[PDB]
């Protein structure tokens, strides 16, 4: 299967979709945004 | 809700699957399957089948019995056999396998995969 | 036992309902806390200019 | 982007953090604790464990010595820091060092020793094929969103503050203090003797920390504050021992982090904060000292504290030039802003360049960091 | 039956912990939305002037 | 005083003016040539300014006029992924060996009009 399927390796970045983020909020996530 | 342990469940949740998918491959040979990986493993019968399967050799018998401390020596008895041939373990016990923690169980799993690839 | 259990039940249950309507309010309010700062960041930099 | 995405570990003196690059909340969180077992072994037929590595070693703190493989940002003892990284990488992330390169943080101003030996072992051991060491205040700029500010970051074991404008840093300027919560935690354990409550042992070390992070805060006016709380019991709180008891803090939530501002209740005779961060910024150039003004970022759990910024602002304001304007920025989570930023570093493509490589390595020695890493 | 009872007991103690909270920081953060609002207000009026 | 004063209105009266003034015409020259070659890939800039902020225009634009594959901008929303971006195109712009004094990424991101005028007037006259 390869080392590339094995470990459930992200394929897509988060941080790049995202805006400034020191107005990040970590212990709510019900929403998208 | 954290995102911490939310990233952490998804993949965990991934790795379980293809965990399970692979030791049923190799598993197979002998008559049985994993239906669930936290669950079928607490007796240690599984585990030492399975070491079985992978390394050729066999070990010694696992003791009967339902009970805990039955359950613990018998996953302590395949501990050792990894511990026998130069596998480096940390923080890896038998209450930790029996008691059923995902991250070790699951650490566990990938060693055995890493080493006999 | 038995008769205590059903009671146990329901409470369990009606508290599940009462924590879905706090996270209902925290999250609207959430979300009207993060226009009311952007809104309030524009206006403080035609304030200096 | 074709290339194997890279880990981003943070390595504080109170927790540990890990996760991939790209991803804007850290996989892995646990505490950096090596615990060892101190009493007789009896029902024979259950497991050996030689030692207990992070989250485990809180589960069971009752019968362990627990210990701390780093303190005041140096690593004193390398087999427990190996420990570490080994449960990190195996049991936490789950994946081969030898596909992935990594980055690591590190304090300002420490031995060069830390430098080579941290290399030498990630190297050698667990076969990475490249690995970067990284300051945490500049990590904690990248994540802030901007390009110039003053960074004061206090982890577990110790405090900094650096100045750097539009990417320049100023090492003349940069100020290390060692005031961190670990002497905060020291302190709150000391004063607790007044009202009568004892802890001694290293198990009880981890009560006195969640009854610090649960139930602290910083006084706007010390003094003010004091006759508030000497005139009644309005400001009173009650905390539940793990076996039951319940002990009232009290007058003792705004005296724990007030040392802080005040290093003389601790017996040191150094600066508080606010002066470190003053005396930083008066350390610079004439012309850039409005604009780190402006741009004062916080980091670091320990100033996680109710009330910090606006203490730090007031403090800050009457010290500096009445004719300007002082704002400090605290992100709401700037706890793990310093592994934010290392994530936001290694998704560059100019990063790329910048790895240390094993051939690097294997020309150079373990002598190749200080050249290549800041 | 006993110790199905013991099990439903200890997810209410936990269920009762979760609306607590949740309701606690819902308090807190209209405070917060409030007072930034007004303050959004009066410097919209100043630059405005 | 009246001296200095005379003199600096007729500074900020005389100065500030004919250069303003010769800036707007020279942007709205220079939007519209920009408009002219950008149909090809089916972009255009509203301002010139703001619009070359993200470094996106910038790339697509040397796209057009070099005819060859430059690096793909790096899907960043952040102040130093402009940075980035705007590096790029000027190092893209500093193999082929056309000069360029005091340019900067920062000098485009922050949006200086003198300087990102001459960077436009650079690529006229020097590229094309
Ligand atoms: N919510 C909180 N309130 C107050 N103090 C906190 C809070 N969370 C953590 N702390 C303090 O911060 C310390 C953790 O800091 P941390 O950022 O982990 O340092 P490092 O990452 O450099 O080890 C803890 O020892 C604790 O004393």
């Amino acid at each position: 299967l390869g080392y590339k399927d094995l470990a459930a390796i992200p394929k897509d970045k988060a941080i790049l979709d995202i805006e400034r983020p020191d107005l990040m909020i970590y212990e709510p996530h019900f929403t998208y945004s | 809700r954290s995102r911490i342990k939310a990233l952490a469940d998804e993949r965990e949740v991934v790795q379980k699957k293809t965990f399970t998918k692979w030791v049923n491959s190799h598993l197979a040979r002998v008559s049985c399957r994993i239906t669930d990986l936290y669950k079928d493993l607490r007796d240690g019968r599984m585990l030492i089948k399975l070491l079985e399967v992978l390394s050729g050799e066999m070990l010694p018998k696992p003791t009967k019995g339902k009970m805990r401390i039955h359950c613990l020596e018998n996953v302590d008895k395949a501990l050792q056999f990894l511990k026998e041939q130069r596998v480096h373990l940390e923080n890896m016990g038998s209450h930790d396998i029996v008691d059923g923690n995902h991250r070790l169980v699951l650490g566990l799993i990938w060693t055995i995969i890493l080493r006999f690839q | 036992d038995e008769e205590k259990m059903e009671l146990q039940e329901i409470q369990l249950k009606e508290a599940k309902h009462i924590a879905e309507e706090a996270d209902r309010k925290y999250e609207e309010v959430a979300r009207k806390l993060v226009i009311i700062e952007g809104d309030l960041e524009r206006t403080e930099e035609r304030a200096e200019l | 982007d074709d290339d194997i995405a890279a880990l981003v570990v943070d390595n504080g003196s109170g927790m540990c953090k890990a996760g991939f690059a790209g991803d804007d909340a850290p996989r892995a969180v646990f505490p950096s604790i090596v615990g060892r077992p101190r009493h007789q072994g009896v029902m024979v037929g259950m497991g050996q464990k030689d030692s207990y590595v992070g989250d485990e070693a809180q589960s069971k703190r009752g019968i362990l010595t627990l210990k701390y493989p780093i303190e005041h940002g140096i690593v004193t003892n390398w087999d427990d820091m190996e420990k570490i990284w080994h449960h990190t990488f195996y049991n936490e992330l789950r994946v081969a060092p030898e596909e992935h390169p990594v980055l690591l943080t590190e304090a300002p101003l420490n031995p060069k020793a830390n430098r080579e030996k941290m290399t030498q072992i990630m190297f050698e051991t667990f076969n990475t094929p490249a690995m970067y060491v990284a300051i945490q205040a500049v990590l904690s700029l990248y994540a802030s969103g901007r390009t110039t500010g003053i960074v004061m970051d206090s982890g577990d074991g110790v405090t900094h503050t650096v100045p750097i404008y539009e990417g320049y840093a100023l090492p003349h300027a940069i100020l290390r203090l060692d005031l961190a919560g670990r002497d905060l935690t020291d302190y709150l354990m000391k004063i607790l003797t007044e009202r009568g409550y004892s802890f001694t042992t290293t198990a009880e070390r981890e009560i006195v920390r969640d009854i610090k992070e649960k139930l602290c805060y910083v006084a706007l006016d010390f003094e003010q504050e004091m006759a508030t709380a000497a005139s009644s019991s309005s400001l009173e709180k009650s905390y539940e021992l793990p076996d039951g008891q319940v002990i009232t803090i009290g007058n003792e939530r705004f005296r724990c982090p007030e040392a802080l501002f005040q290093p003389s209740f601790l017996g040191m005779e150094s600066c508080g904060i606010h002066e470190t961060t003053f005396n930083s910024i008066m350390k610079c150039d004439v012309d850039i000292r409005k604009d780190l003004y402006a741009n004062t970022v916080l980091s670091g759990g320990t100033t996680m504290y109710p009330g910090i910024a606006d203490r730090m602002q007031k403090e800050i304001t009457a010290l500096a030039p009445s004719t300007m304007k002082i704002k400090i920025i605290a992100p709401p989570e700037r706890k793990y802003s310093v592994w934010i930023g290392g994530s936001i570093l290694a998704s560059l493509s100019t990063f790329q360049q910048m790895w240390i490589s094993k051939q690097e390595y294997d020309e150079s020695g373990p002598s190749i960091v200080h050249r290549k890493c800041f």
